[PDB]
Formats: structure tokens, C-alpha cells, sequence
């Protein structure tokens, strides 16, 4: 019944960078384990008893604290190192784990390249009508679209996903959907998608007419 | 060589039961404690309990003292979890692990666990049609329950493809979208179709997009 509290919640780093993820418990903890988590696997052991790398660990891991406070640290970040990192404990049962850190990695801003996809036709048979917009191989993450029909703003019709940061190039991509009723579509004539981004100098807008 | 094989993902009517296994390869299945841990997207982690497969003895969380069942059987070197009296919260990822002792840092992959009265619903599948760079995609909307597998011009085309995470309508379904960049030299030449394969209704559709 020990809370462990992990700070940061989410945090970036360049290659090179030392790197450092505290776990806070809410009582005192004898040893403190960690656990690393990539995208769509398992966890895997990393460090058990505090300091101790598992069979694989790379050197420039490590790991400290006592008490209430333990940590983990990276004295070089690298590329493979981007992952979620889980803090544990036995000492008091039940075990606990923690929140999770996440560490992404940084790099130069990227603007996004725009696109704007109308209905298909046999969507629009369906009754219904979803415009995508795409926005593809931007940093950060932090981007703002905006729908606008016939210069209304639009709100609350529209929902955005995100994909992970390309191990390649550590980009984002992004594609909010537009979804409206076939009637409701075709009131309308012109279909915009006004995208904000530290990227951009001045915002992209990509549109179509009806 | 040491892998740690858990069962398939399972759909599960709320009030409902179902038993999930854990096979062991590559390690001596008794001397290793099976535990199992919960994920839920947001939550973190939750440990559920523990068996010691050559005794048979079992602790749990209290959290999960009612809901979980811990079983073993040495033979085929098989943990089992069996969940009970299904609510919404029981739709999560569990893990299957030998955290103790030391010595095998590997988990199972996980098995992943949807708590829904609803009957299972295949995908319909739109194209978002193009027009020296052009993005193309499709639409996989109205699917339930999750996962959903995209696959471009039968695997060739691994370049450039994004599938976007699930994103859950206000319809109570699902819906993705997978984009690819392509020269737009070749499009009239060039044929992209995408493959999309929803296993829990057993569907399979393959649309090809065009400008």
C-alpha cells in the first residue's frame, strides 16, 4: 500500500544529455526496482535492488536512493533509451509500482506538411461524412488545427490521433477527423483545416470547396 | 529461450468469466514464483497476486482477492488467471511474469482483456483519395472491439506508412486512419491498396485507392 509517485510524468532529452526520473513512495522502501517499457512490447527488469543493472542494461544506467526518494539516471541519453520507466517495490506487501516516467527524445523543431482529404463518395452513401486532415513529420508534438466551415469555427465535432515518435526521425504525425451528417454537409460549401505550429511561420491552411 | 506464451485477446461479457493461460518455455516452470500484473491505459500498473507452481500456494492483492483465481499445472508448465464477475474496470492489459527469484527479466506479452456487452462489429473501410509528394490513406471507421491490423499493397510498401492509434467515436466504436507518402509521379501508375484485417469478426477487406 505504498503510493510511488514518479516525477516526471513525461519528459524528452537530447542524445548525449544525462537523464533523471525520481520515484517518490509514500513510506519508506527498503530497495527499489525499474522496469522499461517500449511501445507494444512487455515490461522488462532493468534494475533490481536499487543500483543493480539487469543482464543487458548498457553502463550509462544507474541507479540511487533511500528512504523516501530513489531515482534512475542516464549519464548519456541515447536514441534506444527513449521508453516508459516503472518504479516497484516489495519491501511492504502488497508491491507497488509506480506511475510510470516517459522519456522521449528531443530534436530541432519540423514543420508539418498539410493535407486535407474530402468524403468519399461511398461514405456519403453511408449517410455520414468524415474530412481528415493530415499532418505528417512535424516536432513537437504541440500542434494546433483548427476546422473552419465557411469561416465557422468549428467544435466539439472533431477528434485528433497521434502516432509515436518515428524512431527514425523522432517526428510526430497527425490526423484530426471532421465528422459530420451527410445533411449537414452539404449546406456547407468550403472545408478548411488551419494548422498552428512553432514549424510554421504563419499558419497552413489546406481547403476545398464543396 | 526463455519465452513466456500468454493467450490470445479475449472479449468478455460484463458479469461473465474467462481463464487466461500463461506457458512457460526455456526455464524450470516450479522454480520461478508466477506473478501477474495489471495495465490499464492511465493507471500504471497493478500487481494481482502470485503462485508458486510447485506447491500450489497463492497470495493476492487484496485489491483483487474475490476477482482473481490463481491455478498451475505443472505438466504442460501452464499459469493460469481466471477473472470473475466482469465489470468495465476488468478491461485491461495482463501481464504474466516470473518477477521472483532473479533471473528471468522476461514478462509474457500480455494479454489483453475487453469487458463489453456488445457483439463484435467489422470495419468499414473508406479510401482518402489523392490530388512531387502525395499522401493517400484509408479510412477504417465503426469497428469494435480493438485491434485493428492496416497493411499496404499486401506488405510491399512499408515505407512512409503511418496508422494512426484507435480513436473511440461517440458511437461507442472505433475508428483509425492509415496514411502513406508517396511521388505523385506514380500514381497513375503505381496501385495502393490497403489491407484491413479485424480478427474478432473475422474480416478481411482489402480497398483499393485511387485519385
Amino acid at each position: 500500500d505504498i503510493v510511488l509517485t514518479q516525477s516526471p510524468a513525461i519528459m524528452s532529452a537530447s542524445p548525449g544529455e544525462k537523464v533523471t526520473m525520481t520515484c517518490s513512495a509514500s513510506s519508506s522502501v527498503s530497495y527499489m526496482h525499474w522496469y522499461q517499457q517500449k511501445s507494444g512490447t512487455s515490461p522488462k527488469r532493468w534494475i533490481y535492488d536499487t543500483s543493480k543493472l539487469a543482464s543487458g542494461v548498457p553502463a550509462r544506467f544507474s541507479g540511487s536512493g533511500s528512504g523516501t526518494s530513489y531515482s534512475l539516471t542516464i549519464s548519456s541519453m541515447e536514441a534506444e533509451d527513449a521508453a516508459t520507466y516503472y518504479c516497484q517495490q516489495w519491501s511492504s506487501n502488497p508491491p507497488t509500482f509506480g506511475a510510470g516516467t516517459k522519456l522521449e527524445l528531443k530534436r530541432t523543431v519540423a514543420a508539418p506538411s498539410v493535407f486535407i482529404f474530402p468524403p468519399s463518395d461511398e461514405q456519403l452513401k453511408s449517410g455520414t461524412a468524415s474530412v481528415v486532415c493530415l499532418l505528417n513529420n512535424f516536432y513537437p508534438r504541440e500542434a494546433k488545427v483548427q476546422w473552419k466551415v465557411d469561416n465557422a469555427l468549428q467544435s466539439g465535432n472533431s477528434q485528433e490521433s497521434v502516432t509515436e515518435q518515428d524512431s527514425k526521425d523522432s517526428t510526430y504525425s497527425l490526423s484530426s477527423t471532421l465528422t459530420l451528417s451527410k445533411a449537414d454537409y452539404e449546406k456547407h460549401k468550403v472545408y478548411a483545416c488551419e494548422v498552428t505550429h512553432q514549424g510554421l511561420r504563419s499558419p497552413v491552411t489546406k481547403s476545398f470547396n464543396r | 529461450e526463455v519465452q513466456l506464451q500468454q493467450s490470445g485477446a479475449e472479449l468478455a461479457k460484463p458479469g461473465a468469466s474467462v481463464k487466461m493461460s500463461c506457458k512457460a518455455s526455456g526455464y524450470t516452470f516450479t522454480s520461478y514464483w508466477m506473478h501477474w500484473v495489471k495495465q490499464r491505459p492511465g493507471q500504471g500498473l497493478e500487481w494481482i497476486g502470485y503462485i508458486n507452481p510447485s506447491t500450489g500456494y497463492t497470495e493476492y492483492n487484496q485489491k483483487f482477492k474475490d476477482k482473481a483465481t490463481l491455478t498451475a499445472d505443472k505438466s504442460s508448465s501452464t499459469a493460469y488467471m481466471q477473472l470473475s464477475s466482469l465489470t468495465s474496470e476488468d478491461s485491461a492489459v495482463y501481464y504474466c511474469a516470473p518477477l521472483w527469484p532473479l533471473g528471468t527479466d522476461y514478462w509474457g506479452q500480455g494479454t489483453t482483456l475487453t469487458v463489453s456487452s456488445a457483439s463484435t462489429k467489422g470495419p468499414s473501410v473508406f479510401p482518402l483519395a489523392p490530388s512531387g509528394t502525395a499522401a493517400l490513406g484509408c479510412l477504417v471507421k465503426d469497428y469494435f472491439p480493438e485491434p485493428v491490423t492496416v497493411s499496404w499493397n499486401s506488405g510491399a510498401l512499408t515505407s512512409g506508412v503511418h496508422t494512426f492509434p484507435a480513436v473511440l467515436q461517440s458511437s461507442g466504436l472505433y475508428s483509425l486512419s492509415s496514411v502513406v507518402t508517396v511521388p505523385s509521379s506514380s500514381l497513375g501508375t503505381q496501385t495502393y491498396i490497403c489491407n484491413v484485417n479485424h480478427k474478432p469478426s473475422n474480416t478481411k477487406v482489402d480497398k483499393k485507392v485511387e485519385p
